[PDB]
RNA sequence: UUACUAAGUCUCAUGUACUACAU
RNA sequence: GUGUAGUAUCUGUUCUUUUCAGUGUAACAACUGAAAUGACCUCGAGGCUC
């Protein structure tokens, strides 16, 4: 699916549930050019990307790469997605996806930083949480 | 002493995770790892396991399993051409 | 012996090939070429660099002999240890000071040059001069001329670039159409310095992502 | 180990017992001989323990160790952590 | 210059239903 | 595509060419050598552009145009039949060989004259490998100014092979 | 207007670092 | 400010049996085996040469 006009979503056969984005190289290129100039024409590309031509023609021939954007495994294989562009009348538009074995779940772009901040924190503690309890409950047996 | 560490850490690593190519691996030696890890992976997760029922239509989900257990002998080739 | 002597041609190679630049000559050798060009030539594989086949251990560069000792990224240099500790042939700092420096101010900053999906380091290369490129695409453009060369030129101050005239007989760049130039299809009272001429652009979001605020953490 | 050569591993699926090590081992990661943030202790084959030469220590094999030892965040994610028993056999 | 990183926050409405595995044991009272 | 240019003193610089050019057209490249025996520049670059169409256009407008450090700058844009024939005459000038050769098939080059053993021989170049055959089947083995001449392939082993045919066929297409 | 690549092996000397080992 | 053993690295120097076949090599390299002697022609090259 498109998220935007730069991005996209895609799962994968394997369970991957990714977004994309097309480089700022690509976007000021296309934003400021028409497209009946790629094929044929003068579109003048940076002595980077011409290199990357000759040099790599089998990976580079599409001219550019999408630079990793989002990238998430749900052991699931996610038959459908959908844009919703609010909720339940939330603000923040989110995108819910149905995995085939069954699933429904929803990837929400956190506005601000701290937000995501916070979030990281959490996560961080619950990844190790049961190593910490392990490292407390070794110690106390130092002590006993 | 230590390529001849590494020598000995080749065969037990060999001998564990079944195939690991070494210097000089044939293409059907090595293809052969390659077909066991995809099904394998097809097969070992209930999800793709799932998915590949209904894609090929299989009367049962089992059948799709025990296929690619099957599929991956060579010889279920010239067994499936033997039916 | 017959096997080495069983090998099909290159160009026999070639064919099989859907984009067949990539393979070379030593591809003939391949125990398995009808595969490994089917490999090699897959469509996001990077081929391995080609400093192989060379004894030279992969570094005997020349151009390694020049190749500058250290530049500290910028926004470290603000830090001013520079000034405090000479490195080339104590110093008290402030903790907000440097944490602001990685965090407040060095939050979103990324080097300017990184590599790309494909790119492999040869021997023989060098960065920098393609960093001071990158960036000279960047900041210079058409119309336009720095001081430097200007005195080098001679042109002095109000005067039109030689090739003005010539451009006024034989017409505007073919590869900048929407290029303006004073004097002809740009008016003259607009020049001023180092520009002549400007390119007019004829063409005249959030990516779903947009955070709409940026917070740092902070050290207190 | 990951700096002498020539000591041997055992590599064997570990078993429930766990590997002591000396106190003047003590704190290595048992592959990478690391200090920092030890995470899972390490576990034995059987074939390993038995008698005496299950006090030994894991990682140096000769003196008698109190001390359980722990892979480090770093192998527990490079996996080496499951990769097997380690032991020294040789001394090195 | 904004940075996009996009940040997306997962969450599972619905667990997966397709059940894989069973026990007959009794396990609390 | 690509364009020489000259006449450029060691101070200009690549970030000078490269802001000098860019007034003109769209720079893909820019090769600027730098002397290993001197190191500095050796006054001539190579400019890339991205077609011959700017890379022309860039050849008229800056020609003779752009005045640096008192130096002009330039920019300059940037497999036959042979039968060796041997006993020739004295008095056989090589106009001559041009009027007795053009019969048969026109020429590219002018015919060279040398000297083997005292024994006078020439090159003589054809565009065509089959008029070479008109020249070699008429003129073999025959008396002209009174000497008998011989004329066969020059040797490259000598000219007139079965891909020699093919290719200079080729050549001719 | 010059469109960008050279040392290798051997031999017998010079240049410079270094490693165990002893007063 | 010394001696014993030993090592590495420059630089200088120089091109080892003309060939064949095998090993070897990505191809080289390197290694392993043998050995033509005589005559002639044109400009070190060349020979359906004897």
């Amino acid at each position: 699916k498109f998220l935007d006009e730069a991005t996209v979503i895609g799962a994968d056969r394997y369970g991957n549930a990714w977004t994309l984005r097309s480089p700022p190289e690509c976007e000021k290129i296309m934003s400021n050019h028409d497209p009946s100039e790629l094929s044929n024409g003068a579109i003048k590309y940076p002595l980077d990307v011409i290199t990357l031509q000759q040099k790599l023609p089998n990976t580079y021939d599409c001219k550019f790469k999408f630079q990793l954007l989002n990238h998430f495994f749900v052991n699931d294989i996610i038959t459908d997605f959908h844009i919703l562009d609010s909720l339940s009348n939330s603000d923040r538009p989110g995108c819910i996806y149905m995995g085939l074995q069954g699933t429904v779940g929803c990837f929400i772009p956190l506005l601000s930083k701290g937000n995501v901040f916070m979030m990281g924190n959490i996560e961080n503690i619950m990844a190790e949480a049961d190593d910490t309890f392990y490292l407390d409950y070794e110690s106390r047996k130092k002590n006993n | 002493a230590e390529k001849q560490r590494q020598l000995k850490l080749q065969k037990i690593y060999k001998q564990k995770y079944i195939g690991l190519g070494d210097e000089s691996t044939t293409r059907e030696q090595w293809q052969r790892n390659v077909r066991n890890d995809t099904l394998n992976t097809l097969q070992g997760h209930s999800a793709s396991l799932e998915y590949v029922s209904l894609s090929r239509g299989d009367l049962s989900i089992r059948d799709t399993r025990i296929h690619l257990l099957k599929s991956m002998s060579p010889g279920y080739k010239a067994y499936l051409r033997e039916e | 012996k017959r096997r080495k002597t069983e090998k099909p041609s290159l160009s026999q190679l070639k064919s099989q090939v859907p984009y067949p630049q990539i393979i070379e000559w030593y591809d003939c050798d391949a125990r398995y070429p009808g595969l490994l060009a089917s490999i090699k030539c897959t469509k996001n594989v990077i081929p391995v660099p080609s400093h192989w086949q060379s004894k030279k251990e992969y570094l005997s560069g020349r151009s390694l002999l020049g190749k500058r000792p250290f530049e500290l990224p910028d926004i470290i240099k603000k830090t001013n240890i520079e000034q405090m500790r000479s490195t080339l042939p104590a110093l008290d700092l402030d903790y907000k000071k440097l944490h602001d420096v990685f965090f407040k101010i060095g939050a979103n900053w990324k080097p300017d040059h990184l590599l790309c999906f494909g790119d492999v380091y040869y021997e023989n290369r060098n960065l920098f001069e393609e960093t001071n490129w990158k960036r000279m695409v960047d900041h210079k453009r058409p119309g336009r001329i720095s001081q430097e060369l200007r005195a080098i030129m001679n042109l002095p101050e109000g005067q039109l670039p030689p090739w003005c005239m010539k451009m006024k007989d034989i017409g505007l760049p073919t590869g900048y159409p929407d290029l303006k130039i004073a004097g002809l299809n740009w008016d003259i009272t607009n020049l001023k310095g180092d520009v002549y001429g400007k390119i007019i652009p004829n063409h005249h979001r959030n990516y779903f992502g947009a955070l709409i605020s940026f917070e740092t953490p902070e050290f207190e | 180990s990951r700096h002498q050569f020539d000591l041997i591993m055992c590599l064997k699926q570990p078993g429930v017992q766990t590997g002591l090590l000396c106190e003047k081992c003590d704190g290595k990661c048992p592959i990478c001989d690391s200090y920092v943030r030890p995470k899972r202790k390490v576990r034995v084959c059987e074939n390993c323990s038995f008698g005496k030469q299950a006090k030994n220590c894991i990682i140096c094999n000769l003196n008698v160790g109190v001390n359980d030892a722990f892979y480090c965040w770093e192998c527990c994610r490079l996996g080496k952590d499951k990769d097997g028993c380690p032991r020294i056999l040789n001394l090195g | 210059a904004k940075d996009d990183e996009l940040y997306l926050y997962h969450l599972t409405l619905k667990k997966q239903t397709n059940f894989v595995h069973s026990c007959i044991g009794h396990f609390v009272d | 595509n690509t364009v020489y240019v000259g006449n450029i003193d060691p101070r200009i610089t690549k970030e000078q060419l490269y802001e000098l050019f860019i007034q003109i057209n769209p720079v893909l490249r820019i090769k600027y050598p730098k002397d290993k025996v001197l190191q500095a520049y050796q006054g001539y670059a190579f400019i890339e552009f991205y077609n011959q169409g700017d890379a022309q256009y860039a050849i008229k407008i800056m020609n003779n145009t752009v005045r640096l450090y008192d130096r002009l700058i330039k920019v300059r844009q940037v497999p036959i039949a042979k039968l060796f024939i041997k006993n020739l005459a004295d008095s056989i000038d090589s106009d001559q060989l041009v009027k007795i050769f053009n019969k048969f098939g026109k020429l590219i080059r002018e015919p060279e004259i040398f000297y083997l053993s005292k024994l006078k021989c020439a090159y003589v170049y054809f565009e065509d490998f089959e008029k070479a055959d008109l020249a070699i089947k008429s003129l073999n083995n025959q008396l002209v100014a009174n000497n008998r001449i011989t004329v066969d392939y020059a040797f490259k082993n000598g000219k007139g092979n079965a891909k020699y045919g093919d290719d200079v066929d080729r050549l001719l297409n």
